[PDB]
């Protein structure tokens, strides 16, 4: 219920607080990746695979920025608001029920 | 496509699904009465008062 | 809370797809109405006879009253 | 002769519930003996209940059966639970005899 | 305190726990729209009730009147006269499905949702009794009057009893204004009385058509019997209206068009369809006493349901004997009725004892009968 709500914010009311901080941890993600030998050539053994060719942080901090509260609602909401989702559940999932719930889950904040 | 046209624009935001509503039933309410006594008069020629009220309407004594 | 406190089940799998990735009335003819006709079939010989038999009781005891309504002749052959 | 099993083997087609893949013993009302012989089930009879049950509820909410080929037949129905539900009476019985005594 | 304020909250939490998140058996079928019809119902008679209670007045000189007056001048009183009218005969339609459905299924183990619901019965009669007289026509007054005058039979205190609820000596005026206060009153109990048939019904949650345990496979009320359930009313109001609308009289006695006329018995003093099956039992025991017995324990018969089942599995889904006669059983329910509307004349009146007869047959012997026999039959 919490998680879907969260998903529903993020189409619904972002903040530039939010992004301005998810930003930041968004790039010591990415320098973290880059952490060492094997990370930086796993990283250009995929970009050359994925992208033909490599996305420099300093390119990748780039596109970051650019990225507002206002961008993120709008991608958001164009990926996840009123989808049908795929759902995966296993163990003792009881409680957790109706793929219609869930899909209900899926609109208005 | 009518459809995706009407998804995006009427039916996906809640608020415009419900002025969809509310608009809808004001036309549909418009075009359904019209059209039922429409019907009801037409299957009803020459029998309800609006169809023999000339005859005594400014036209007696 | 009655939800998750029900039953202990084990090893059961379901797969489930979205309403709007199926049709709502599927198959009408090649399983629909088959088993609307199977379902029919299965309960028409309990449900119909007591029925029937009821139709019949009120079809008799209606004219066998307006049967004794009617005037029998044999009470006036021989009243000259 | 063989009356009593041509009637048995008769009502038990008449009552439809091997249609739906159930045993005898899964149709049973769940009262008090009931319930106790359940919780006696070894495991896999226990879950193996479940599943039959849970597919015939299914079935039902899609008022359908199971093919004429899945039908549990006659001869082949297995009394799971009987066994049990028997020794849960006899030890009622008991208890409620000496507690009158 | 909680995550979603729909279970922290002291009264969403109810809603909740009974028309959203409440846990319901997915293979419920049609038989269990019912209940929530009966619930419409009863708003929907309260609703035009007090809509026409605002225009009625209880008494002799005025009353016939004032129901015209309403019919003829107030606007759409007319509509809310035959809805009203015509809604008590839906509730009743639903009702013995209703109870058709719980017998069917062996809901009745449920004893205390069952005798809740064999109270809410008794009340849904004696409103609808007392709501027929208001009107104060000609089977208004003879209904009340027959009906009425069987209790002086009672034993020592039988006339005593009578003549306290009339009020004097006769159907009359002071009877009128009580039955209004009665009629206006039990609905508001039929309300109360239907919480608490909910709440017990809540401990055990629903039965379903196997009569097996459910809880493997239950699905959330809503959405899945919200609109079931919403279906469900449309697919009976249609009927309703296209009854209320099109044929407004269809099941009424013309005889109710005249004013009540206390020196004028009318030819054929009979009840509503749904009182007719009791009126016919009522006639078979010829015995003022005997009759009035009969006539009483042809409903009362339903609290003994709960102590008569004999049979392992809990509906008759499985039960090939008993499914035959739980339709003999309707069947006699239909002659019943029919011989109820029949006047008091050979071969009704043997007819209506046959019937009569094997109406308790039946319920008292041969159900639990069967049901032990079929035991037997699954080598039980
Ligand atoms: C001239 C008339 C104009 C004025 C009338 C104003 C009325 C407008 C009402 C507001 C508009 C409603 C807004 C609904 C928004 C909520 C919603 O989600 O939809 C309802 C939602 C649908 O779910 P989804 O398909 O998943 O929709 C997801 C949207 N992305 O729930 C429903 O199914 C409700 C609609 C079905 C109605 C059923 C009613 C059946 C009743 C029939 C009997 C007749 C009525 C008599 C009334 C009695 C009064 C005493
Ligand atoms: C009482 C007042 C008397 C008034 C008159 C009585 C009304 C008579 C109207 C006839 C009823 C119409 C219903 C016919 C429907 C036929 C039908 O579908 O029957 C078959 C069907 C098969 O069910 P399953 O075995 O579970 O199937 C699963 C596996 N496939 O049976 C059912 O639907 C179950 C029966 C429930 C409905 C019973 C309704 C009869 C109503 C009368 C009241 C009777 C009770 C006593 C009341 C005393 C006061
Ligand atoms: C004003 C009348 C009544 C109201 C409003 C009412 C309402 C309800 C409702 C809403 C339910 C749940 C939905 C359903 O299963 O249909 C229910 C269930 C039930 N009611 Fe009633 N009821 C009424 C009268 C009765 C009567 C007369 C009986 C029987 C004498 C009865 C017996 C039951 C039982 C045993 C259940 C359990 C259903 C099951 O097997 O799951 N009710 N009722
Ligand atoms: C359980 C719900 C109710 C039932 C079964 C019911 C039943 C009836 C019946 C059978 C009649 C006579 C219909 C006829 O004229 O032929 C009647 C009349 C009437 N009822 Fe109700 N009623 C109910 C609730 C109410 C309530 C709550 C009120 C309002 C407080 C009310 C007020 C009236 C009035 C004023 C009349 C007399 C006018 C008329 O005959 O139409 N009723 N009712
Ligand atoms: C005031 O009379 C109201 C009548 C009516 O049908 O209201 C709906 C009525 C009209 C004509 C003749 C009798 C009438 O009343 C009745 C009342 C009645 O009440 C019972 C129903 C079931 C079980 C016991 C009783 C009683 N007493 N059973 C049959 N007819």
């Amino acid at each position: 219920f919490c998680a879907q709500g969260e998903w529903m914010r993020l189409c619904t009311s972002t903040t530039e607080s939010e992004v301005k901080r998810a930003k930041n941890h968004l790039r010591s993600a990415m320098v973290a990746q880059l952490d060492g030998t094997t990370p930086v050539c796993e990283t250009i053994g995929s970009h050359l695979l994925n992208y033909g060719r490599r996305i420099s942080l300093e390119e990748w901090d780039s596109r970051i920025s650019a990225v507002d509260a206002r961008m993120v609602r709008d991608v958001c909401s164009k990926y996840i608001y009123d989808k049908c989702p795929a759902l995966a559940a296993v163990g003792p999932i009881e409680q957790l029920l109706d793929y219609n719930r869930i899909r209900s889950g899926m609109y208005w904040i | 496509a009518l459809l995706r046209q009407a998804y995006s624009a009427l039916f996906r935001r809640t608020s415009t699904f419900a002025l969809t509503v509310v608009l809808g039933a004001v036309l549909f309410e418009r075009a359904f009465d019209q059209g039922a006594d429409a019907i009801f008069e037409h299957l009803n020629e020459g029998k309800l008062w609006k169809h023999i009220k000339h005859k005594y309407e400014a036209s007696e004594e | 809370i009655h939800f998750g406190n029900l039953a202990r089940v084990r090893h059961i799998i379901t797969y489930s797809l979205s309403p709007f990735e199926q049709r709502a009335i599927p198959n009408i003819f090649s399983d629909a109405l088959p088993n609307v006709w199977r379902r029919f079939s299965s309960q028409v010989f309990k449900v119909a006879p007591p029925f029937l038999g009821a139709y019949l009781l009120y079809s008799w005891g209606t004219q066998e009253f307006e049967r004794l309504k009617r005037k029998n002749p044999a009470d006036y052959e021989n009243d000259q | 002769g063989r009356l009593m099993d041509r009637i048995r083997k008769w009502y038990y087609n008449a009552a439809g519930f091997n249609k739906y893949g159930l045993m005898r013993d899964d149709t049973l009302y769940e009262d008090d003996d009931v319930k106790e012989a359940l919780k006696r089930l070894p495991e896999d009879l226990y879950n193996e209940r479940m599943f039959r049950i849970k597919r015939a509820l299914d079935l039902s909410l899609k008022h359908r059966i199971l093919p004429k080929e899945q039908w549990v037949k006659y001869e082949e129905d297995k009394p799971y639970l009987e066994p049990y539900l028997k020794e849960v009476i006899r030890e009622r019985l008991e208890r409620e005899a000496w507690n009158k005594k | 305190m909680a995550p979603n304020i729909r279970k922290s909250h002291p009264l969403l939490k109810m809603i909740n726990n009974s028309l959203i998140d409440l846990p319901a058996p997915s293979n419920i079928s049609a038989w269990w729209n019912f209940g929530s019809l009966l619930a419409v119902c009863l708003m929907t008679q309260i609703l035009t009730g007090l809509l026409l209670a605002m225009h009625y007045t209880a008494d002799t000189s005025l009353a016939f009147s004032s129901v015209a007056h309403t019919c003829r001048n107030v606007q759409y009183g007319w509509l809310i006269r035959n809805l009203h009218a015509n809604g008590a005969s839906f509730f009743f339609i639903c009702i013995f499905l209703h109870i058709g459905r719980g017998l069917y299924y062996g809901s009745y183990l449920y004893k205390e949702t069952w005798n809740t619901g064999v109270i809410l019965l008794l009340t849904l009669m004696a409103t609808a009794f007392v709501g027929y007289v208001l009107p104060w026509g000609q089977m208004s007054f003879w209904g009340a009057t027959v009906i009425t005058n069987l209790f002086s039979a009672i034993p020592y205190i039988g006339h005593t009893l009578v003549e306290w609820a009339w009020g004097g000596f006769s159907v009359d005026n002071p009877t009128l204004t009580r039955f209004f206060a009665l009629h206006f009153l039990l609905p508001f109990a039929i309300a109360g009385i239907t919480i608490i048939h909910l709440t017990f019904l809540h401990e055990s949650g629903s039965n379903n058509p196997l009569g097996i345990s459910s809880d493997s496979d239950k699905i959330p009320f809503h959405p899945y019997y919200s609109f079931k359930d919403i279906l469900g009313l449309t697919l009976m109001l249609t009927p309703f209206l296209t009854l209320a609308l099109f044929s407004p009289n269809l099941l009424g006695d013309p005889e109710n068009f005249t004013p009540a006329n206390p020196l004028v018995t009318p030819p054929h003093i009979k009840p509503e369809w749904y009182f007719l099956f009791a009126y016919a039992i009522l006639r078979s025991i010829p015995n003022k006493l005997g009759g009035v017995l009969a006539l009483a324990a042809s409903v009362l018969i339903l609290f003994l349901i709960p102590f008569l089942h004999k049979s392992k599995q809990r509906t008759m889904t499985f039960r090939p004997l008993s499914q035959t006669l739980f339709w003999l059983l309707v069947a006699n329910l239909l002659i019943l009725t029919w011989i109820g509307s029949q006047p008091v004349e050979h071969p009704f009146i043997i007819i209506g004892q046959m019937a009569s007869l094997s109406y308790f047959t039946i319920l008292l012997i041969l159900f639990p009968t069967i049901g032990t026999l079929e035991n037997k039959m699954l080598n039980y």
